[PDB]
């Protein structure tokens, strides 16, 4: 029991938790096809929140719905118990597959910079059939896909082969940052995760506040604790696969205007979000380590953490 | 005294409300909560669920700025971890508070709880060792 203790740090919804799960799945509990079970009414919680949330933006953009009766579908979903929800019911599947068809629907989706929306609305609307299904298992990857916020300070101890891994899952909003005192001493090394895609949204916690500002913050203070300085300090760029989403369409260029390089390049956009990042370090002898990933890919993961397990034994080992 | 049996601790899994119907399951679910540092969602639930059954508007709007102070203001002692929507949704609602003032907030956490301490909750040892 030689044990190493680990903190993920990162505003809210970087993709913390995810990564949690994705130990539980690669050195960990494993879910069982049972465990899978227990998730499916959160599946549906998030659904629904994610439709009720677009509703708001109809109202909210004043975009009107291309057909008519789909404003009382959307009614019928305004008005959900969203926690009483345990079944899925044919009317509601019935309300929902209406409302995410509708094109005034999908025009408000892809205005979805402009609101809170979990990011795995479409994975989940588009295979609506398969988690409608009275029989449905959600996969895996149905699981790393939801969305449940943290709230305090968790402890997720792994055992990998030499060493006891303690990792430390806390809240990313500004409420909870106060409380992340509580998990400061003892620190091998910081994680500190940053969601890639988060360039062109705004704060769910203030109106009128750059996501990406905001981590840049963060990381600075962070990096300046004095008792941080010697603990190693990761950096991961997180939600990569949105990235190539996303620039293909939002160019950085009118969010960070330093940015000289070309646009539509998901690498030259990433590699410059990097440069940002590591240039907020004030200590020239502390060498950053980074990373890009998708958290929701365990294969990806593996190839990182097996990596990162390398950095941080040759670090705080030998 | 106040102990509950093992069979009656087990039933605290069926859902959410079987160990918050419990006087001691609830005393458990508290102390757990402490351990990871968000109390405060449990305090807030309990705190809504005491302003929906108030009856004269003096204390509808005296207990309405208790709790949008504890709470809800930005940096409040035991800020809840909620949106900006909801948060001033509430602020504008609180000069003529009725009942169903932070009934949105309140299921919110309840569902935050639900979903993520409660689960939790029941694979501690504490729990675990209170089945048997
Ligand atoms: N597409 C995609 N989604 C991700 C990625 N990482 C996290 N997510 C999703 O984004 C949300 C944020 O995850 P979560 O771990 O709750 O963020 P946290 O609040 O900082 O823990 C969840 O719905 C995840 O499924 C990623 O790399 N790609
Ligand atoms: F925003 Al989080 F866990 F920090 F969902
Ligand atoms: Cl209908
Ligand atoms: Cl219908
Ligand atoms: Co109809
Ligand atoms: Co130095």
């Amino acid at each position: 029991r030689r044990e190493l203790k680990l903190l993920l740090l990162g505003t809210g919804e970087s993709g913390k938790s995810t990564f949690i799960k994705q130990m539980r799945i690669i050195h960990g509990s494993g879910y069982s096809d049972e465990d899978k079970r227990g998730f499916t009414k959160l599946v549906y919680q998030n659904i629904f929140t994610a439709m009720q949330a677009m509703i708001r933006a109809m109202d909210t953009l004043k975009i009107p719905y291309k057909y008519e009766h789909n404003k009382a579908h959307a009614q019928l979903v305004r008005e959900v118990d969203v926690e009483k929800v345990s079944a899925f019911d044919v009317p509601d599947y019935a309300a929902i597959k209406s409302l995410w068809n509708d094109p005034g629907i999908q025009e408000c989706y892809d205005r979805r910079r402009e609101y809170q929306l979990s990011d795995s609305t479409k994975y989940y609307l588009n295979d609506l059939d398969r988690v409608a299904d009275p029989s449905y298992l959600p996969t895996q990857q149905d699981v790393l896909r939801v969305c449940v916020p943290t709230t305090g300070i968790i402890e997720y101890p792994f055992d990998l082969q030499s060493v006891i891994f303690r990792m430390v899952d806390v809240g990313g909003q500004r409420s909870e940052r106060r409380k992340w005192i509580h998990c400061f001493e003892n620190v091998t090394s910081i994680m500190f995760l940053v969601a890639l895609s988060e360039y062109d949204q705004v704060l769910v916690e203030s109106d009128n506040e750059n996501r990406m500002e905001e981590s840049k913050a963060l990381f600075r203070t962070i990096i300046t604790y004095p008792w941080f300085q010697n603990s190693s300090v990761i950096l991961f760029l997180n939600k990569k696969d949105l990235l190539e989403e996303k620039i293909m369409y939002s160019h950085l260029v009118d969010y960070f205007p330093e940015y000289d390089g070309p646009q539509r390049d998901a690498q030259a956009a990433r590699e410059f979000i990097l440069k940002m990042f590591v240039d907020l370090n004030p200590d020239s002898d502390k060498i950053i380590y980074s990373h890009f990933t998708c958290a929701t890919d365990t294969e990806n993961i593996r190839f990182v953490f097996a990596a990162v397990k390398d950095t941080i034994l040759q670090l705080n080992l030998k | 005294f106040g102990s509950p049996s093992p069979e009656e601790a087990q039933l605290w899994s069926e859902a959410f409300d079987e160990l918050l119907a419990s006087k001691y399951g609830l005393a458990a679910f508290r102390a757990f909560l402490k351990s990871e540092f968000c109390e405060e969602n449990i305090e807030f639930w309990l705190a809504c669920e005491d302003f929906k059954k108030t009856k004269s508007p003096q204390k509808l709007s005296s207990k309405a700025r208790k709790i949008y102070t504890d709470f809800i203001e930005k940096e409040a002692p035991k800020e809840i971890n909620i949106d900006f929507q909801t948060k001033t949704l509430i602020a504008q609602n609180i000069q003529e508070a009725t009942s169903g003032c932070f009934t949105t907030a309140q299921k919110r956490v309840y569902s935050l709880m639900e979903n993520n301490s409660y689960p939790r909750f029941l694979e501690s040892e504490f729990y675990q060792d209170l089945c048997k």
